[PDB]
């Protein structure tokens, strides 16, 4: 009675997530990561459509699936 | 002395800007078997030059 | 020291492209870098969706 | 230069929004089940609230 | 062991073993966090 090998291999290792989740949340104490980060009368044209453009994708630090890139620091914005 | 209100012109502000928008930035862009050639004025034959 | 060239490069590859996603994968294109030339080309939305 | 004698008025808004109050000793989060909600007095008896 | 590491303590600052690191365009990723 093993369910090991139902789980992905990440290499001759079975990727057996944490124990420690299990779904838990109320009203107030529960907070959840990937917070709200965010005819022109004023034609300015430029910093208009580059701030369009940034409205429309993202950027946090527990984002880390996969790499932060290269060599490196531990930062913020937890 | 002017007699009643003074003289006065109209013109929509709003309207016009979108329409400046508009016409501009979606018109200028369609594909060109809905535009045409002008009329008196020399025009390249070549559909890819920038004339 | 030998002459054998490391690089055995396909033409099914498409590595421009390539790159392209690695770069959107790794980072964040929304940024601009001018070395680079790190400038994603994009479109005004009110402009494609009217 | 020829400004007229003022009075201030101050007001605040706070929209899409619920005041809260919680049940707790000083008034923090420690936890879902806060520990007046655990108190024996509250807990093992009667009251009425106004 | 090795001393070439940032200490943050007498202890030395040395990361996870199992560092090293892939993904594909794929999807062969769209995988979890660092947690």
């Amino acid at each position: 009675i093993n369910f090991a090998s139902l789980a992905p291999r990440h290499g001759s290792r079975p990727f057996m997530g944490n124990w420690q989740d299990i779904g838990t949340s109320n009203m107030s104490g529960g907070a959840f990561s990937w917070g709200s980060l965010w005819k022109a009368w004023n034609s300015s044209t430029g910093q208009m459509l580059r701030d369009k453009l940034k409205e429309q994708n993202f950027q946090q630090k527990v984002v880390d699936g996969l790499a932060s890139g290269i060599s490196g620091v531990v930062d913020l914005a937890n | 002395i002017r007699v009643g209100n003074n003289f006065a012109m109209e013109i929509n502000l709003n309207a016009n800007l979108w329409r400046n928008f508009l016409y501009s930035n979606i018109a200028l862009y369609l594909p060109d078997k809905l535009k045409y050639s002008p009329s008196n004025v020399k025009i390249s034959d070549n559909p890819n030059t920038y004339d | 020291a030998s002459q054998l060239n490391a690089v055995v490069d396909l033409q099914d590859r498409n590595t421009e492209l390539s790159y392209q996603l690695l770069l959107d994968s790794i980072g964040d294109r929304t940024r601009y870098f001018s070395m680079w030339n790190q400038a994603v080309d994009s479109y005004d939305p009110d402009v494609r969706i009217i | 230069k020829t400004a007229v004698d003022s009075i201030t008025q101050k007001k605040f808004l706070c929209d899409r929004t619920l005041w809260r109050i919680p049940f707790s000793s000083n008034f923090m989060s420690m936890g879902a089940l806060t520990d007046l909600g655990q108190n024996l007095l509250y807990a093992n008896s009667a009251h009425a609230l106004d």
